[PDB]
DNA sequence: CTTGACAAAAGTGTTAAATTGTGCTATACT
């Protein structure tokens, strides 16, 4: 369960940290995560995955 | 039951197929080489960036604040190197991510092989150390086996791991089991002794003697040496060890105190000091002062010859003659009163 | 009370022996 966010130029976010809806994902503010959850940066698929969970 | 708890906890995490194993090892090595390449990038040490990445991985604030109250500051030396590694071009960045993933893989690998360790530690009981302790030493030996492993040799990691777990548990028996500390060498020595003793006790039909076991031990081994090593081998005895069928007595409370002066002893020393003080007073002032300078009756220390000569302004020989004379005068008066003729033990 | 001469005792600095601590091993093994 997650929301996918493909990128192009590098990444701001790193594997394992926390993001809130509207927060800035990769490509200098091109893509944002609209959902609460932990974020994993995937090299092979060139993507930023946001798995919904609460930081508790 | 803690054993049930841990066993179930590791029962949760599944095993690893050959594919998973090889892939994880690969990702780990890639992570490490990424750390080295980053060491060529920003010019900082491997374990530095490594422990930083860990600090970003296996917990946020908890890795820093409690390995003891003082290590490397949270807002300061952790975050500044973090931000310094943040400010690099794309390749070094993707290598940062790769490094992190490597660390994670290391963790998982560690878990499945924790199941392995549990098997091995299950083999080693009877120790002088508890089961869970065995498990944990073996687990450290496991982290160790994970670190130095090479998948390129195409060997199942289980074997390499097993050796390291085993050696770690033996390090436990060596460093732990006996109340008193006996270092590795004599531990192995004692083990060999007991083993051989068992062997020739099986052969001869009876327990050996120090001579025959020493000869069975080879060169450099005599009766006194095996007797000595056996003397070291023996364990202390619990002070609470019950004595007789009585429930009111221990072993430890039958132990006397020789460290503490008995009333009779304090009174004896008192009478000695006093009677000596009075037997001293009949001497000349100077010779008495000299004597009590020699004895430690003043500052407690022992003032030689020259020191006394320096304090009274005379030569040391004079001091010598003085004390001899004093001694003999005391010989007379004591030959009379017989008050100090005791204390002779 | 003194002085000088001497060896025995207690010191002081570099070395050898043994002593102890640490790491490593790869069929596979959970």
């Amino acid at each position: 369960k997650a929301r996918v966010y493909p990128f192009e130029d590098d990444v701001e976010v790193t594997t394992g940290d926390r993001v809130a809806p509207g927060d800035v994902l990769a490509d200098g503010g091109k893509v944002k995560s609209e959902i609460y959850g932990r974020v994993e940066v995937d090299l092979v698929r060139n993507v930023v995955r946001v798995v919904e969970s609460y930081d508790i | 039951d803690p054993v049930r708890q841990y066993l179930h906890e590791i029962g949760q995490v599944p095993l690893l197929t050959l594919e998973e194993e090889i892939d994880l090892a690969r990702k780990v090595e890639e992570g490490m080489e990424a750390i080295k390449k980053l060491s060529e990038a920003t010019g900082l040490d491997q374990e530095l960036i490594r422990e930083v990445v860990r600090a970003k991985i296996l917990g946020t604030a908890r890795i820093q604040k409690i390995p003891g109250l003082k290590e490397k500051p949270d807002p300061k030396t952790v975050e500044e190197v973090d931000g310094k590694l943040k400010s690099l071009p794309k390749e070094l960045k993707r290598y940062l991510h790769i490094a992190r993933e490597g660390e994670a893989a290391r963790q998982h690998l560690i878990e499945a092989n924790l199941r392995l360790v549990v098997s091995i530690a299950k083999k080693y009981t009877g120790r002088g150390l508890s089961f869970l302790d065995l498990i944990q030493e073996g687990n450290q030996g496991l982290i160790r086996a994970v670190e130095k492993f090479e998948y390129k040799r195409r060997f199942k990691f289980s074997t390499y791991a097993t050796w390291w777990i085993r050696q770690a548990i033996n390090r436990a028996i060596a460093d732990q089991a006996r109340t008193i500390r006996i270092p590795v060498h004599m531990v192995e020595t004692i083990n060999k002794l007991s083993r051989t003793a068992r062997q020739l006790q099986q052969e001869l039909g009876r327990e050996p003697s120090y001579e025959e076991i020493a000869e069975a031990m080879g060169p450099g081994w005599d009766a006194k040496r095996v007797e000595e090593t056996l003397k070291i081998a023996q364990e202390p005895v619990s002070l609470e060890t019950p004595i007789g069928d009585e429930k009111d007595s221990f072993y430890g409370d039958f132990i006397p105190d020789e460290n503490l002066p008995s009333p009779v002893e304090a009174a004896a020393q008192s009478l000695l000091s006093e009677e000596l003080e009075k037997a001293l007073s009949k001497l000349s002032e100077r010779e008495a002062m000299v004597l009590k300078l020699r004895k430690g009756l003043i500052d407690g220390r022992e003032h030689t010859l020259e020191e006394v000569g320096a304090y009274f302004g005379v030569t040391r020989e004079r001091i010598r003659q003085i004390e001899n004379k004093a001694l003999r005068k005391l010989k007379y008066h004591e030959s009379r009163t017989r008050k100090l003729r005791d204390f002779l033990e």
